[PDB]
């Protein structure tokens, strides 16, 4: 009985292992992608923004 | 309880991706009405007994409760990995929504300074 | 450094220049009717001077020039940003007088919530309860913040974080010896958190939160509860949590306090115990 | 190890949390300049 | 069933409808029109057809003045084409990666890159093409500073390299990689393994050589000796010394019952101890 | 391949239109700039795309334009990363300040954290890695991110008491580990940063860590069960009668439980070699 409980828990403890192993390198993809997407979506409002203040002067200044 | 709060806070972070992509959409859409308008407005055991005694009971009662608590944490693993790939997927969806977008305005910009002059 | 007295040296010249530039903006504007440019300008000037003096580590003198930024853009029927300027000084507040940033912060959630915009203004509120909580212990006026947020969070229909700010209602009131609204939250939390795939492993946790507040009322109603969730939850029998109450329960039973304090100190030794169960088990401890 | 996944995710956490107000920011100027341009277009037409 | 012939029948209709408009300012209209015809065209499934369609509504849309609707339509038209003639897919996606580098999206590109290299090495049986675009997408990732997409496109080179017999090429790849992998805080976990693979690597072009090449892990990354990996690798060196078949079985036996062993690793170990 | 020689010669035919094209005196110019040095990177031609990146963003900042100046500035300052570590650091220190001058601090902290990795990477100076180090960490403490101002301070005081005086690795072990005890998540970790500090004052003499740990552990009551505590007590036990023999041995018995980091071997060969 000793061999089958004593590597049934070794088993598991190397599944548990991998898991870890997959999902680390996983969450760290995902952290260096939302990385990217922060300064991209900063970026798109600062210009959205000075592009229709720049419509809002202009429109004003002709009207 | 690392993993369980982990597994809370995994769910939140979700819960927030999911709000985060409605807004990404309803930006896209009004964006583009309004372009569209202003264009249109132109087990027995673990341990041999070689000794017996006390000290064997305990030790044996230890191995059996820790083989208990590692089974659970499998369980718990498995779950909260099916929460990270979902996330994944969801999150490469919205950055394509916003880099077109963000285009779109720019030549919107543009398209509003050429038909000027 | 240099960067403490040049830095102070530049900021006051500047802010200096930004006052002639108001008080000339009125004569300007009397004698040509310019319209806003000037005043559009002086408020460029002051939210520079104030991110200038936040850059120099003095956040009076950035406060300061980020409420008169606030009040002039305000002037200017320009309400949007002015709450962004006001919520500026209250964080330079909070970060250099916190008294000023509670009204600060209000005044913006009042401009957020006009409009109908309750996700700010729920936020808003949680960061002035966390501010009254870290410095003062006048926990009333938290728990009334934290009960608004919780209110507008609900209203959003954004569940699982208005489950943790009625979490820390309960575990407050618990505090202040009034036990029905947190065996309440509790039981409700843990009902609702029953069900969910990933938070079901976290749910037997709150029932023994409640059973412990249940345990000061009377013994007999703490025995009584246990019953009616271990028949709901049957996989509760099997935390540490249960045979912790059961062992507890016998040994108060009989007046034995040392049995229930070697139960005690054993379970702490296998995990450290927190200070609200300290507490809350040297209150039951004392019958 | 499950120690240091704990802080990934309270990071990744947080950073969503900002991203999230920037989205609301943008998407509450954006209903304002249609309701500005619709303004316009309706009077001035 | 009536579906397919239900679709396939408004499909058709909706595209004869879109030529006949567009054979009557009339680009933009032609060029929506036949975009939803083949929107309906997908919807019918007919594959072959529908990307057909798909490319020609894209080259239409190349006639019209717009860069970046042409690359969303030549790189839907792939997918499209995805399960068809690999070649025309193929054609369509460089010609989309072609426009995505000159516009300075390298990530788009190194994503198609590694899109087609699939497509490439699971369809057809020509496996050198597929390392060049492997090559040139962990290229590209490196040069943009992502780690962890060049890692794993080394880390597919190299194995398909080592499965192509040149050692060379797989043992630096993996000594790079497992070298910074230790480097890093992070995923030093994961280096051991990468040293075990180098090993059984070197062990194709001799013995003796083998001794050297696991001391050196051995004094580089000194955990690597309680790793199970490293005593395996003793242990079976020590046994083929001796030309006895019973021993290393035996050893690998024991390792196995602990951990299924992979197909790679199953058919090296194979070549290694049967000669 | 044809790559080289295309590309190298459609890139000097670009410069020589944009050149050509401002020789005329815009925005123009500025883009055939930037595609010049995007076929120059697409080339492999690492160096001189920075030059050409440079010359662009100074070309559209002559606009007052400063959002997309600050972008190209960093682009070029990364491109010459690896070509010219040196060039690297004064670009990024021009984007460093068009940012903080306009406010988003958090971009400069980032920034200054990478000037910081590859003055420690690259070159070799510890003194510029510490002072960027701790702007960064003040600018991020500033803007309320404590995890990772945490982190730049622990490495700040790392490399402080790999060199510097005690005193400052003292100062941040303390002030971390008290911080960390209150969290909920983060309190089984305190134990290790009150050990490294503990450690700092033997450095100094014996007295000054004895008591340092009898402080921790009255301010710690876990920090008695913790197996830091007893070896502690024991090396010190050991050290004040002068057997080195005793301090080998219990240093060894603990690297067989656990492996060391190679910094705590450090420490310990500094203390044993002192100990006469």
């Amino acid at each position: 009985t000793r061999h089958s409980e004593i590597i049934k828990l070794e088993n598991s403890i190397r599944e548990l292992h991998d898991m870890f192993m997959d999902m680390a390198m996983l969450v760290e993809s995902q952290g260096e992608m939302i990385d990217r997407i922060e300064y991209n979506v900063e970026h798109a409002v600062d210009y959205v923004e000075r592009a229709v203040s720049d419509t809002k002067k202009a429109v004003k200044y002709q009207s | 309880d690392a993993g369980i709060r982990t597994l809370v806070m995994l769910d939140e972070q979700g819960e927030q991706l999911e709000r985060i992509e409605e807004g990404m959409d309803q930006i896209n859409k009004d964006m583009k009405e309004a372009e569209k308008n202003l264009t249109d407005l132109g087990s027995g055991g673990f341990i041999r007994r070689v000794t017996n005694d006390a000290r064997e009971n305990e030790m044996d009662e230890n191995l059996e409760q820790v083989s208990g608590i590692i089974g659970n944490l499998r369980h718990m693993a498995l779950d909260m990995g099916n929460e990270i790939d979902t996330q994944n997927r969801q999150i490469d969806r919205i950055m394509e929504k916003a880099d077109s977008n963000k285009t779109r305005i720019d030549e919107a910009n543009q398209r509003a300074t050429k038909m000027l002059g | 450094g240099m960067d403490t007295s040049g830095k102070q040296a530049e900021a006051m010249a500047l802010l200096a220049e930004a006052e002639r530039k108001v008080k000339n903006s009125q004569s300007f504007f009397s004698g040509l009717f310019g319209g806003s440019s000037k005043i559009e300008e002086a408020c460029e000037i002051y939210a520079r001077a104030a991110n200038m003096f936040k850059m120099a580590k003095n956040w009076s003198a950035a406060g300061n020039a980020f409420c008169q930024a606030a009040q002039l853009h305000l002037q200017l029927q320009s309400k949007h940003d002015a709450a962004t300027c006001f919520v500026d000084a209250g964080n330079a507040f909070k970060k250099a007088d916190p008294q000023e940033a509670i009204n600060c912060l209000m005044r913006a959630i009042e401009i957020y919530t006009d409009m109908g915009r309750f996700t700010i203004a729920a936020k808003h509120h949680i960061s002035i309860a966390e501010i009254y909580e870290t410095e003062l212990v006048d926990v009333e006026k938290a728990i009334a913040h934290y009960e608004q947020s919780a209110d507008y969070y609900k209203g959003e229909e954004s569940n699982s974080s208005a489950n943790k700010c009625l979490l820390k209602v309960a575990g407050y009131a618990a505090q202040l010896e009034q036990y029905q609204k947190a065996i309440d939250i509790y039981e409700q939390v843990g009902t609702s958190a029953m069900d969910s795939p990933l938070l079901k492993y976290s749910a037997k946790d709150y029932f023994f939160k409640a059973a412990l507040c249940h345990f000061c009322i009377d013994m007999l109603n703490a025995k009584l509860a246990v019953q009616k969730y271990e028949e709901l939850f049957p996989a509760f029998s099997d935390s540490r949590e249960c045979k912790l109450m059961k062992k507890l329960l016998e040994a108060h039973e009989e007046q034995n306090v040392d049995s229930y304090t070697e139960s005690v100190k054993e379970y702490d030794s296998i995990s450290r115990l927190d200070q609200w169960l300290t507490t809350m088990l040297l209150r039951i401890k004392k019958t």
